[PDB]
Protein backbone atom coordinates (compact mmCIF):
# COMPACT_ATOMS: atom_id res chain seq x y z
CA UNK A 1 0.00 0.00 0.00
CA UNK A 2 1.41 3.33 -1.12
CA UNK A 3 0.19 6.51 0.54
CA UNK A 4 -1.79 4.66 3.22
CA UNK A 5 -1.64 4.46 6.97
CA UNK A 6 -0.92 1.93 9.68
CA UNK A 7 -4.27 0.21 10.21
CA UNK A 8 -3.76 -0.74 13.84
CA UNK A 9 -3.27 -4.26 15.15
CA UNK A 10 -6.17 -6.62 14.29
CA UNK A 11 -8.43 -3.79 13.04
CA UNK A 12 -8.88 -5.65 9.75
CA UNK A 13 -9.63 -9.10 11.21
CA UNK A 14 -10.55 -10.74 7.86
CA UNK A 15 -7.14 -9.89 6.35
CA UNK A 16 -4.86 -12.89 5.93
CA UNK A 17 -1.29 -13.37 4.69
CA UNK A 18 -0.39 -16.17 2.29
CA UNK A 19 3.06 -17.42 3.16
CA UNK A 20 5.58 -19.71 1.40
CA UNK A 21 8.51 -19.04 3.67
CA UNK A 22 7.76 -15.34 3.11
CA UNK A 23 4.61 -13.25 2.60
CA UNK A 24 3.65 -13.16 -1.09
CA UNK A 25 -0.10 -12.29 -1.30
CA UNK A 26 -3.00 -11.34 0.88
CA UNK A 27 -6.47 -12.88 1.20
CA UNK A 28 -9.85 -12.41 2.89
CA UNK A 29 -11.43 -14.86 5.34
CA UNK A 30 -15.06 -15.49 4.32
CA UNK A 31 -15.91 -18.27 6.82
CA UNK A 32 -13.92 -20.37 9.30
CA UNK A 33 -12.66 -22.72 6.55
CA UNK A 34 -12.41 -20.54 3.39
CA UNK A 35 -10.27 -17.67 2.08
CA UNK A 36 -10.76 -15.59 -1.08
CA UNK A 37 -7.61 -14.49 -2.92
CA UNK A 38 -6.41 -13.81 -6.50
CA UNK A 39 -5.93 -16.68 -8.98
CA UNK A 40 -2.43 -15.35 -9.86
CA UNK A 41 -1.47 -15.96 -6.20
CA UNK A 42 -1.87 -19.76 -6.70
CA UNK A 43 0.92 -21.97 -5.45
CA UNK A 44 0.92 -25.46 -3.94
CA UNK A 45 1.45 -25.88 -0.20
CA UNK A 46 0.52 -22.31 0.97
CA UNK A 47 0.39 -21.53 4.71
CA UNK A 48 -2.42 -19.10 5.60
CA UNK A 49 -1.55 -16.72 8.43
CA UNK A 50 -4.55 -15.26 10.25
CA UNK A 51 -4.63 -12.74 13.09
CA UNK A 52 -1.44 -11.02 11.94
CA UNK A 53 -0.29 -7.46 12.35
CA UNK A 54 3.50 -7.55 12.39
CA UNK A 55 4.19 -10.40 9.92
CA UNK A 56 7.82 -10.71 11.09
CA UNK A 57 7.18 -11.02 14.86
CA UNK A 58 5.04 -13.44 16.89
CA UNK A 59 2.71 -11.15 18.86
CA UNK A 60 0.27 -13.71 20.27
CA UNK A 61 -2.91 -13.67 18.15
CA UNK A 62 -1.69 -15.58 15.07
CA UNK A 63 -3.19 -18.76 13.69
CA UNK A 64 -1.07 -20.54 11.03
CA UNK A 65 -3.10 -23.07 9.05
CA UNK A 66 -2.05 -24.94 5.91
CA UNK A 67 -4.13 -24.70 2.78
CA UNK A 68 -5.72 -28.08 2.01
CA UNK A 69 -7.38 -27.08 -1.27
CA UNK A 70 -7.00 -24.35 -3.87
CA UNK A 71 -9.70 -23.67 -6.38
CA UNK A 72 -8.88 -21.23 -9.17
CA UNK A 73 -11.80 -19.86 -11.20
CA UNK A 74 -12.37 -22.25 -14.13
CA UNK A 75 -12.25 -19.37 -16.63
CA UNK A 76 -9.20 -17.59 -15.19
CA UNK A 77 -6.84 -16.27 -17.88
CA UNK A 78 -3.36 -15.39 -16.68
CA UNK A 79 -2.70 -13.34 -19.85
CA UNK A 80 -5.53 -10.86 -19.25
CA UNK A 81 -6.17 -11.52 -15.52
CA UNK A 82 -9.83 -12.01 -16.34
CA UNK A 83 -11.60 -13.99 -13.62
CA UNK A 84 -8.72 -13.36 -11.20
CA UNK A 85 -10.23 -15.16 -8.17
CA UNK A 86 -9.28 -18.21 -6.13
CA UNK A 87 -10.77 -19.98 -3.16
CA UNK A 88 -8.52 -21.58 -0.51
CA UNK A 89 -9.77 -24.16 1.97
CA UNK A 90 -8.02 -24.38 5.31
CA UNK A 91 -6.85 -27.73 6.58
CA UNK A 92 -8.57 -27.05 9.89
CA UNK A 93 -11.19 -24.42 10.72
CA UNK A 94 -9.82 -21.19 12.09
CA UNK A 95 -10.91 -20.28 15.58
CA UNK A 96 -13.03 -17.15 15.11
CA UNK A 97 -12.60 -14.37 17.68
CA UNK A 98 -12.20 -10.59 17.80
CA UNK A 99 -8.91 -10.70 15.85
CA UNK A 100 -9.94 -13.39 13.35
CA UNK A 101 -13.27 -12.83 11.67
CA UNK A 102 -15.05 -13.36 8.35
CA UNK A 103 -15.98 -10.60 5.91
CA UNK A 104 -19.43 -10.69 4.27
CA UNK A 105 -19.87 -11.27 0.56
CA UNK A 106 -21.80 -8.66 -1.48
CA UNK A 107 -25.54 -8.84 -2.10
CA UNK A 108 -25.24 -6.34 -4.98
CA UNK A 109 -22.41 -4.67 -6.91
CA UNK A 110 -20.94 -1.40 -5.64
CA UNK A 111 -21.16 1.88 -7.54
CA UNK A 112 -18.63 4.48 -8.62
CA UNK A 113 -17.71 6.91 -5.85
CA UNK A 114 -18.22 4.42 -3.01
CA UNK A 115 -15.36 4.63 -0.55
CA UNK A 116 -13.63 1.35 0.20
CA UNK A 117 -10.89 0.07 2.48
CA UNK A 118 -7.90 -1.61 0.78
CA UNK A 119 -5.30 -3.31 2.97
CA UNK A 120 -2.09 -5.32 2.84
CA UNK A 121 1.62 -5.79 3.51
CA UNK A 122 2.68 -4.77 0.00
CA UNK A 123 5.21 -2.14 -1.15
CA UNK A 124 4.84 1.41 0.32
CA UNK A 125 6.86 3.02 -2.48
CA UNK A 126 5.95 3.68 -6.09
CA UNK A 127 9.64 4.10 -7.01
CA UNK A 128 12.06 1.58 -5.47
CA UNK A 129 10.83 -0.65 -2.64
CA UNK A 130 9.99 -0.39 1.07
CA UNK A 131 8.01 -3.19 2.69
CA UNK A 132 6.24 -2.76 6.05
CA UNK A 133 6.21 -5.07 9.03
CA UNK A 134 2.68 -4.06 10.03
CA UNK A 135 -0.56 -4.00 8.08
CA UNK A 136 -1.28 -0.90 5.98
CA UNK A 137 -4.65 0.57 4.97
CA UNK A 138 -5.95 2.93 2.29
CA UNK A 139 -9.34 4.55 1.76
CA UNK A 140 -10.08 4.81 -1.93
CA UNK A 141 -13.12 5.34 -4.17
CA UNK A 142 -14.36 3.12 -6.95
CA UNK A 143 -13.93 4.89 -10.28
CA UNK A 144 -16.44 5.12 -13.11
CA UNK A 145 -16.40 2.39 -15.71
CA UNK A 146 -15.59 5.00 -18.33
CA UNK A 147 -12.59 6.41 -16.40
CA UNK A 148 -11.34 2.88 -15.75
CA UNK A 149 -11.49 1.95 -19.42
CA UNK A 150 -9.86 5.24 -20.48
CA UNK A 151 -6.95 4.57 -18.09
CA UNK A 152 -6.44 1.04 -19.45
CA UNK A 153 -7.80 0.88 -23.01
CA UNK A 154 -8.72 -2.60 -24.19
CA UNK A 155 -7.77 -4.25 -20.85
CA UNK A 156 -10.77 -3.83 -18.52
CA UNK A 157 -13.33 -6.64 -18.57
CA UNK A 158 -16.75 -6.77 -16.92
CA UNK A 159 -15.08 -8.70 -14.09
CA UNK A 160 -12.83 -5.81 -13.09
CA UNK A 161 -13.14 -2.33 -11.61
CA UNK A 162 -10.74 0.52 -10.89
CA UNK A 163 -10.32 2.17 -7.50
CA UNK A 164 -7.96 4.88 -6.28
CA UNK A 165 -6.72 8.28 -7.37
CA UNK A 166 -5.81 9.44 -10.85
CA UNK A 167 -3.41 12.11 -9.53
CA UNK A 168 -1.08 9.42 -8.19
CA UNK A 169 0.39 8.81 -4.73
CA UNK A 170 -2.20 6.41 -3.25
CA UNK A 171 -2.64 2.80 -4.42
CA UNK A 172 -2.15 -0.93 -3.74
CA UNK A 173 1.18 -2.39 -4.90
CA UNK A 174 3.26 -5.62 -5.17
CA UNK A 175 2.54 -7.85 -2.17
CA UNK A 176 -1.05 -6.59 -1.80
CA UNK A 177 -2.41 -8.99 -4.47
CA UNK A 178 -5.25 -11.20 -3.30
CA UNK A 179 -6.19 -8.89 -0.45
CA UNK A 180 -9.47 -7.18 0.27
CA UNK A 181 -11.33 -4.18 -1.07
CA UNK A 182 -14.21 -3.69 1.40
CA UNK A 183 -17.04 -1.22 0.77
CA UNK A 184 -19.93 -0.73 3.22
CA UNK A 185 -18.77 -3.86 5.09
CA UNK A 186 -18.83 -6.11 1.99
CA UNK A 187 -15.96 -7.70 0.09
CA UNK A 188 -16.33 -6.03 -3.29
CA UNK A 189 -12.80 -6.40 -4.68
CA UNK A 190 -9.60 -8.42 -4.74
CA UNK A 191 -6.25 -6.67 -5.36
CA UNK A 192 -5.24 -7.75 -8.90
CA UNK A 193 -3.12 -5.45 -11.09
CA UNK A 194 -2.05 -2.02 -12.24
CA UNK A 195 0.63 -0.26 -14.29
CA UNK A 196 3.32 0.49 -11.74
CA UNK A 197 1.99 1.66 -8.38
CA UNK A 198 0.46 5.00 -7.43
CA UNK A 199 1.25 6.48 -10.85
CA UNK A 200 -0.70 9.32 -12.42
CA UNK A 201 -3.63 8.09 -14.55
CA UNK A 202 -2.90 4.43 -13.67
CA UNK A 203 -5.30 3.39 -10.84
CA UNK A 204 -5.49 -0.01 -9.19
CA UNK A 205 -7.54 -2.72 -10.91
CA UNK A 206 -9.54 -5.13 -8.79
CA UNK A 207 -11.49 -8.34 -9.34
CA UNK A 208 -15.24 -7.61 -9.16
CA UNK A 209 -16.31 -9.99 -6.38
CA UNK A 210 -20.02 -9.36 -6.81
CA UNK A 211 -19.94 -11.31 -10.13
CA UNK A 212 -18.75 -14.43 -8.31
CA UNK A 213 -21.05 -14.80 -5.31
CA UNK A 214 -23.04 -17.75 -6.69
CA UNK A 215 -19.83 -19.47 -7.85
CA UNK A 216 -18.24 -18.99 -4.42
CA UNK A 217 -21.25 -20.43 -2.59
CA UNK A 218 -21.52 -23.38 -5.03
CA UNK A 219 -17.78 -24.09 -4.64
CA UNK A 220 -17.86 -24.03 -0.82
CA UNK A 221 -20.91 -26.34 -0.86
CA UNK A 222 -19.27 -28.95 -3.10
CA UNK A 223 -15.72 -29.01 -1.59
CA UNK B 1 0.11 -6.53 -17.49
CA UNK B 2 1.52 -6.14 -13.92
CA UNK B 3 -0.02 -8.29 -11.21
CA UNK B 4 0.59 -7.34 -7.59
CA UNK B 5 2.13 -10.46 -6.09
CA UNK B 6 5.35 -10.12 -4.16
CA UNK B 7 8.06 -9.73 -5.28
CA UNK B 8 6.33 -9.73 -8.67
CA UNK B 9 4.31 -12.04 -10.83
CA UNK B 10 7.24 -12.61 -13.25
CA UNK B 11 9.81 -13.17 -10.48
CA UNK B 12 8.22 -16.54 -9.73
CA1 LIG C 1 2.91 -11.73 13.76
Amino acid sequence: IVGGYTCGANTVPYQVSLNSGYHFCGGSLINSQWVVSAAHCYKSGIQVRLGEDNINVVEGNEQFISASKSIVHPSYNSNTLNNDIMLIKLKSAASLNSRVASISLPTSCASAGTQCLISGWGNTKSSGTSYPDVLKCLKAPILSDSSCKSAYPGQITSNMFCAGYLEGGKDSCQGDSGGPVVCSGKLQGIVSWGSGCAQKNKPGVYTKVCNYVSWIKQTIASN
Amino acid sequence: ISARKYPSDWEE
